[PDB]
RNA sequence: UUAAGUUAUUAAGGGCGCACGGUGGAUGCCUUGGCACUAGAAGCCGAUGAAGGACGUUACUAACGACGAUAUGCUUUGGGGA
RNA sequence: CCGAUAGUGAACCAGUACCGUGAGGGAAAGGUGAAAAGCACCCCGGAAGGGGAGUGAAAUAGAACCUGAAACCGUGUGCUU
RNA sequence: GUGAGUCGCGAAAGACGGGUGAGAAUCCCGUCCACCGAUUGACUAAGGUUUCCAGAGGAAGGCUCGUCCGCUCUGGGUUAG
RNA sequence: GUACGCGAGCUGGGUUCAGAACGUCGUGAGACAGUUCGGUCCCUAUCCGUCGUGGGCGUAGGAAAUUUGAGAGGAGCUGUC
RNA sequence: AAGAUGAUGAGGUUAAUAGGUUCGAGGUGGAAGCAUGGUGACAUGUGGAGCUGACGAAUACUAAUCGAUCGAAGACUUAAU
């Protein structure tokens, strides 16, 4: 638990973040963010190694609707791909990637900073 | 609120204007006073 | 509300000596050869 | 010997940097490139700016190494003030002072 | 080693004095402009369109001044002489 | 009689800038140097700015330029705390 | 000068990527998310009078920053039986 | 008792305001032994004090633990069967 | 387990400090999907299902790195010795 936000505000950003992170599977933010977005996104590989209707109809509770892909002339609706390429890469892992680097801070907040993957 | 000095050039380029100052003796006198000071602008 | 007097110079000072800033940690990169701080990254 | 370099009414208080001075008024050089580079600050990279000026200088006109260099001393100044208004209730209002300063910092490999 | 007793060192920081910078623009010196007066002169202009103004004119002109579509001045007569 | 907070209200682009609807009220603001000879060229930096260099008798006279006090602000230190 | 590095920084949901750049929480493009929707939408008039466009700048303002701007420079733009 | 304890801690019903009215006195403006409905309560806490919590130094070598008690404070009620 | 900060306390790879994992407690109340029966809305079986914040054991899978700083060498006098 950790509040950055209002309610709303915080999930939605979260979905952001994981919807995020994907396309490109690094970003850079504050520190805290990364954190919950950390136990969010170990929740969603460990969902994603089962494969089910259900574990789609479940992780679509966050993941946003629509959200288009390129890299090969192709598409991908981040969704696709996680229950087609990502857990196929940790199916021998335990949920427990996304390590955290403590990047650097920032000059006009003063604020610390990250990435994390 | 309604602020005073709504403003209209109408009105300014009347009351406040010339041909009333110049149609009267009174405001011939008033150009006069502005003269003799010098001021570049008159009627403002 | 408000104060009745100048603040001196002197507890000016005095009441200043506790606003400094602690110097960051810092420690050379493992062959690079630069100074940077621990338990964070180079870039 | 010695060696310096300067900066003139550039825009930052004096107060806001005199702190980062004080950080580094003694140490070695590169060291204190190390101190001024990390902190959060706004103040700092402009000073490193004034004291590479100084080594810059200190080699290309008294001919000195980088290695036996300190800071003896180094201070700020006070310089103009810009004065400035802000509107305030009741048709007041309450001058700002923005302020400058003159930054000042000597080299010195101490030797002769 | 043991007891009893006394004393200091410390300076985060400040104080007193000395030196060196910085701000800011007093003082000192100067004067382009003013003050009050003397002697003398003069003491009104205007439909033959005033005083005052606007707008415009210089190769480059934003303004001041000069000037008025012959416009940053034309002709004349006197003086001066680069 | 004044010599720049005086004298004009105004020594300088002043009844202006500005405030007011409008009659009207109304400011502050001088000095490089003998001469502009007003810092070529080099280094740092994005520039600003600085240090060198030189001109000049002098630049701690370099244009926010004669002198340059005090308040106030710092730097360092002999005695002390 | 003190107060004081204090009070405040003038309603509101932003996040990520990529670029530019000396340097980007704030600039441009893209992506998603959210907000108004008898209205923060659109055409006019009063009123203001060049703010308009493009290219360059970032000392001043902009209650931070700033590669940007209603700011600065240069040029250009308003056609009626 | 302590500013008839405490309004830079609260309230404002009363009360020493502007309105209006009743009885009354006054020729009148208006006023009361009186009465009645309504009537804006500002302040970013400097020093002392207080509540709490921390840095420095000293306690004759430098540290981790444990603890005595000089002193101080708090508690101190009462019923029924 | 503390807490505004700092402080305090558990911990810092010779490691279970936090996160995640798998289990579990408790909470919630029968998931989706399938099939059946109903024209139908709906129910029945799959099945105390499935989901689950802070809670609790094992699990180094991830991150707690590397590094730097501070910190005594024991005064004198007298009496025992």
């Amino acid at each position: 638990r950790k509040l950055g936000r209002t309610s709303d505000q915080r999930k939605a950003m979260l979905r952001d973040l994981a919807t995020s992170l994907i396309i490109s599977e690094r970003i850079e933010t504050t520190e805290a963010r990364a954190k919950e977005v950390r136990s969010v996104v170990e929740k969603l590989i460990t969902l994603g190694k089962k494969g089910d209707l259900a574990s789609r109809r479940n992780a679509a509770k966050t993941l946003r609707n629509v959200e288009i892909l390129n890299e090969d002339e192709t598409t991908q609706t981040a969704l696709q791909k996680l229950f087609g390429e990502i857990a196929e890469r940790y199916t021998e892992r335990q949920g427990g990637y996304t390590r955290i680097l403590k990047q650097g801070p920032r000059r006009g907040d003063g604020a610390e900073s990250v990435i994390i993957e | 609120v309604k602020r005073t000095y709504q403003p209209n050039k109408r009105k300014h380029s009347k009351v406040h204007g010339f041909r009333k100052r110049m149609s009267t003796k009174n405001g011939r006198k008033v150009l006069a006073r502005r003269r003799r000071k010098g001021r570049k602008v008159l009627s403002a | 509300a408000v104060p009745k007097r100048r603040t001196s110079k002197t507890r000016k000072n005095k009441r200043r000596t506790h606003f400094k800033i602690s110097v960051p940690g810092m420690t050379e990169c493992p062959n690079c050869g630069r100074e940077y701080k621990l338990s964070h990254r180079v870039c | 010997m010695e060696a310096k370099a300067v900066a003139r009414t550039i825009r930052i208080a004096p107060r806001k940097v005199r702190l980062v001075l004080d950080l580094i008024r003694g140490k070695n050089a590169a060291e204190a490139i190390a101190i001024l580079k990390l902190t959060n600050k706004a103040s700092s990279p402009v000073i490193e700016k004034v004291l590479m000026s100084a080594l810059a200088n200190a080699e290309h006109n008294y001919d000195m190494n980088t290695d036996e260099l300190v800071v003896k001393e180094a201070y700020a100044n006070e310089g103009p003030t810009l004065k400035r208004f802000r509107p305030r209730a009741q048709g007041r209002a309450s001058a700002i002072n923005k302020r400058t300063s003159h930054i000042t910092i000597v080299v010195s490999d101490g030797k002769e």
